[PDB]
């Protein structure tokens, strides 16, 4: 099909998204969780990884890597070391709150997803790393894990499948950088959340120096349904190579900020109007959208008219899908101050390990603060563009890249707005 | 059919400072024996 | 023999063992990659990013100190992308660095000064204020002026691995990350004075040596230590008929790159 | 402001009394057993967090105790305590108010919440009330942006706030009552206000749409 959207409730995965049904095991069973799990497990690693490959599912943490290929790096004979699945529940990207709802209302989807995914990789346990601020969610997830242990669904002889699996919850202590896949591993190991260089890759040398796959909560949570309902069903949504459903956070200047599950490649305009109640003051009041969370560049209103919300369509718009966290700014917004506060976030979140982000992001932050007042000259706009290109591609981890792109999105689409402030500031003093 | 008009995630209003680590303590009995690297530590 | 694999440094074939890094392959053709955090006798860190080098047909530059070479790679150590990576990284290092060279003991034998001359730009476009951090007192031998530190973590890796003292670390994060001990504490290992050599900048300097000499002045006399029976190879720096300081002289089979604090 | 060097004071020094209560020692050995044998430095972040839940904050003696209990070097515990922003290396109020001011919240007027809290408590961000019952700070995104503007007070989130709503929550805490986490706008969590636009139909039950041969 060429038109996407209007997902039906029968096709939705996260059926207790809004917490209107029981989130404990009794409710989860009624909604179809933990159904025929033993059958899925006994079909083996190769079959499970086949379903994920066929579905075309891609990473939901931000980078959108094909999940089935990534999870197959663990499909290798062991070397005497234990194997581990880490579930990334750090969820720290501004604008993103989708993983939070999964853990508090559908915790048994995640636990089963840990087992099915852990089995496919051949792992012995799952470590779920949840941000420390999500204390109530972390406690909901532990209650669900205890219920699954009591019901025999995890632990020794999981689901009666003669396969042992553990599900540990470890809490973070406040660092956005610990959502980066190798910084998360270091934080589990008791160190500062500083990312590792690659190689080695986690599937070779990971947590405790052992083969590891770090997967996003949303990636892990939808896997059991892909196995039950098949990869063909999941591949029936969204454009080719961008398939499946997706959770969207719409925040900022909308009438009804919300979280909603929708099909991939849905038009961005349709998503805001149908679910979020439209832009505050009408579609004509729209200024710019950040379509994938803070790390993705903003797009202007002209691009937003026809852009589809999937991985490839937003790449052609010079932005990215990211965490599918849509942030909306209407024409009353100070666009410069909005992006400057995002640079301020990245400056507060840099781990400090590597030079270009330790120094560069702090440098960009200071220049942006002067751009907000207009206390600069237009020759500095190209200077800031070059500085951001010196960070991008030159850092250990993608935080540095994610700090550069917001600046580039502002310079690309709102250069006249910056130059206009500089003109007003110069005449306001001269 | 479920009521699906009230909010059914209200247990967390009664959680306290040690709710998480009490569940972790309670969950120790179900865990499986951990693997060993062979040394008491990397020697600090 | 059979394990040796073929890589290319600017088109010249080199046969290297598996696990050899890109930085080490360039050494075999006599090309020294710029570096700050990398030191061959310490664990690889990969944090300074001064060693970023372009691999032909790959769009992302790789950290040469940490990246193992793959078969058939052609390492372009002087390509425009390599050169622009070095200029960008050098510019970041010098943004908050203090204008201290006249009063700094490292001046004239400084890897920051020299790799800036050879690989950095010739001017600054940084129009802000600079960071300034407070100084830590770690004993009578090592003076700290930590505003000059470039966060390379060489001292942390020396203290942990060579000296077996887990007292150095980083506190904070971001631009505010500080190298030190957090609490007031002395760094008094028998090998402690070697942090002065391996610190690439004037952040860690010799208290006894402070302000007495410049490196272009000194005459170097290669000699041996007699404070113990190890026979560590040293350099005796003299000026105008006076001994100024003692440096280690590399000898792989005796003292490698280090001396003891009595020797120093 | 917030320094990352420790300097001793009478109230915070290596001899400031700290120990884990016997109940909390049972909780430590459960934490440690979550990890492979010989990899118990992994327990630093939870154990260090437990010391703060017992104590409210972390003096240098509490960090020193964590290092001894886990037999890690103290500098490795200091590195952790200064990296992660949720560790309080100075004492905090009874209620640690944390207001998100990142852009998604800022667009929905987190500035008004911060202004109301300052004038109501009569302090500025980064300060503690003289009676030592509230500390006020600004924080980065707390992962609740659809429910903006919002604050965290200890372990609870209070969301969809207005200046009038935040004043009520402050009155409840002065009284001694627990306000109640969640949105203060009428909705229950993250649903669109004005009725669900999805998941209005009953869930489809076990076995629905299962592929054949499973
Ligand atoms: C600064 C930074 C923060 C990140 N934060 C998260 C996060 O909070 N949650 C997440 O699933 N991924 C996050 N990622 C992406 C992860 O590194 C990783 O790609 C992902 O968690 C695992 O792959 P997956 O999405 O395919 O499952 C972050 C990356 C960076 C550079
Ligand atoms: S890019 Fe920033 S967050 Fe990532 S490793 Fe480098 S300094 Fe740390
Ligand atoms: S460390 Fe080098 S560049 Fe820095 S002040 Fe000293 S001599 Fe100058
Ligand atoms: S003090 Fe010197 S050796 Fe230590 S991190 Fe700073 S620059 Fe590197
Ligand atoms: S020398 Fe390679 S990054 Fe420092
Ligand atoms: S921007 Fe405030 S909770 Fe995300
Ligand atoms: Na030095």
């Amino acid at each position: 099909k060429t038109s996407f959207g209007s997902l039906k409730d029968e096709d939705r995965i996260f059926t207790n998204l809004y917490g209107r049904h029981d989130w404990r095991l009794k409710g989860a069973l009624r909604r179809g969780d933990w159904y025929k799990t033993k059958e899925i497990l006994l079909k083996g690693p190769d079959w499970i990884l086949g379903e994920m490959k066929t579905s075309g599912l891609r990473g939901r943490g931000g980078a959108g890597f094909p999940t089935g290929l990534k999870w197959s790096f663990m499909n290798k004979p062991s070397d005497g070391r234990p194997k581990y699945l880490v579930v990334n529940a750090d969820e720290g990207e501004p604008g993103t709150c989708k993983d939070r709802e999964i853990m508090r209302h559908d915790p048994h989807k995640l636990v089963e997803g840990c087992l099915v995914g852990g089995r496919a990789m051949g792992a012995r346990a799952a470590y779920i790393y949840i941000r420390g601020e999500f204390y109530n969610e972390a406690s909901n997830l532990q209650v669900a894990i205890r219920e699954a242990y009591e019901a025999g669904l995890i632990g020794k002889n999981a689901c009666g499948s003669d396969y042992d699996f553990d599900v540990f919850v470890v809490r973070g202590a406040g660092a956005y950088i610990c959502g980066e896949e190798t910084a998360l591993i270091e934080s589990i190991e008791g160190k500062q959340g500083k990312p590792r260089l690659k190689p080695p890759f986690p599937a070779d040398v990971g947590v405790f120096g052992c083969p590891t796959t770090v997967a996003n909560v949303e990636t892990v949570a939808v896997s059991p349904t892909i196995c039950r309902r098949g990869g063909t069903w999941f591949a029936g949504f969204g454009r080719e190579r961008n398939s499946g459903t997706k959770l969207f956070n719409i925040s900022g200047h909308v009438n009804h900020p919300c979280t909603v599950e929708e099909e991939m490649s849905v038009p961005l305009k349709e998503l805001i109007e149908k679910h979020a109640g439209g832009v505050t003051g009408g579609w004509d009041n729209l200024l710019a959208v950040i379509p994938g969370g803070s790390s993705t560049p903003l797009i202007p209103k002209s691009v937003c008219e026809t852009v589809l919300m999937d991985f490839d369509a937003l790449v052609q718009a010079q932005t990215g899908l990211g965490t599918a966290a849509v942030i909306v700014m209407d024409r009353s917004t100070d666009i410069v101050k909005a992006i400057a506060r995002l640079i301020e976030f990245y400056k507060h979140e840099s781990c400090g390990q590597c030079t270009p982000c330790r120094e560069g992001v702090d440098w960009m932050n200071k220049v942006m603060a002067r751009f907000v007042k207009g206390d600069a000259r237009p020759a500095e706009i190209d200077s800031l563009w070059e500085i951001s290109k010196q960070i991008e591609g030159h850092t250990i981890c993608a935080l540095g890249d994610g700090a550069a792109w917001p600046v580039q999105g502002l310079i690309r689409h709102f250069r006249p707005e910056l130059e206009d402030r500089m003109q007003r500031f110069a005449q306001q003093h001269r | 059919p479920t009521d699906t008009t009230t909010y059914k995630n209200l247990q967390h209003h009664d959680y306290n400072t040690y709710t998480f680590l009490d569940l972790n303590l309670d969950l120790s009995k179900f865990r499986l024996p951990q693997p060993s690297s062979g040394r008491e530590s990397p020697r600090h | 023999a059979s394990n040796l694999i073929e890589v290319f440094v600017d088109g010249q074939s080199v046969m290297v063992e598996p696990g050899t890094t890109v930085l080490q392959a360039c050494e075999k053709v006599g090309m020294q990659i710029p570096r700050f955090c990398y030191h061959e006798r310490l664990s690889v860190a990969g944090n300074c990013r001064m060693c970023l080098v372009e691999i032909e047909k790959a769009p992302k530059v790789v950290a040469a100190c940490a990246m193992p070479v793959m078969k058939g790679w052609n390492i372009l150590t002087n390509s425009e992308k390599s050169k622009k990576a070095r200029e960008g990284v050098m510019e970041f290092l010098l943004a908050n660095h203090p204008l201290d060279c006249p009063i700094c003991d490292q001046g004239g034998e400084c890897d920051l000064q020299d790799q800036s001359m050879m690989f950095g730009s010739d001017r600054s476009r940084f129009l802000e204020g600079k960071r300034a951090v407070e100084d830590k007192n770690i004993g009578p031998l090592v003076k700290t002026i930590m505003t000059r530190c470039i966060q390379c973590t060489r001292c942390i890796r020396f203290a942990s691995e060579i000296a077996g003292v887990d007292d150095l670390g980083t506190t904070g994060r971001g631009n505010d990350m500080q190298v030190g001990t957090y609490i007031e504490k002395m760094f008094m290992s028998e090998l402690s004075g070697n942090v002065i050599d391996i610190c690439p900048v004037g952040a860690l300097t010799s208290k006894p040596y402070a302000f007495t000499a410049r490196p272009w002045e000194t005459r170097k006399t290669e000699s041996i230590d007699v404070m113990d029976a190890v026979g560590s190879n040293i350099v005796v720096s003299t000026r105008t008929g006076e001994v100024m300081r003692i440096l280690p002289r590399m000898h792989e089979d005796i003292n490698e790159e280090w001396i003891s604090d009595k020797t120093r | 402001g917030a320094l990352f060097v420790h300097r001793d004071t009478p109230e915070n020094n290596p001899d400031t009394p700290f120990d884990f209560t016997p109940e909390n020692y049972k909780r430590i050995e459960a934490i440690v057993k979550n990890y492979p044998e010989g990899h118990q430095a992994a327990a630093v972040l939870p154990v260090l967090d437990l010391a703060q839940r017992q104590n409210g904050w972390l003096p240098i003696s509490a960090m020193n105790k964590v290092a001894e209990v886990l037999q890690v070097p103290p500098m490795r515990v200091y590195e952790v305590a200064t990296f992660y922003t949720m560790y309080n290396r100075k004492p905090v109020g009874k209620y640690h108010i944390q207001v998100c001011t990142t852009t998604p919240c800022m667009l929905r007027d987190s500035d008004s919440i911060l202004e109301t809290l300052q004038r109501k408590l009569g302090i500025k961000v980064g300060e503690t009330t003289p009676d030592k019952l509230f500390t006020l700070i600004e924080v980065e995104c707390l992962g609740a942006c659809v429910n903006a503007p919002m604050v965290q007070i200890n372990d609870n989130y209070y969301e969809d706030l207005t200046p009038k709503d935040i004043e009520e929550i402050i009155d409840e805490l002065k009284a001694g009552k627990v306000p109640k986490p969640g949105p203060r706008s009428g909705r229950f969590c993250c649903e669109p206000a004005g009725g669900l636009t999805s998941l209005t139909e009953p869930p489809k039950g076990p076995g629905f749409g299962v592929q054949a041969g499973l």
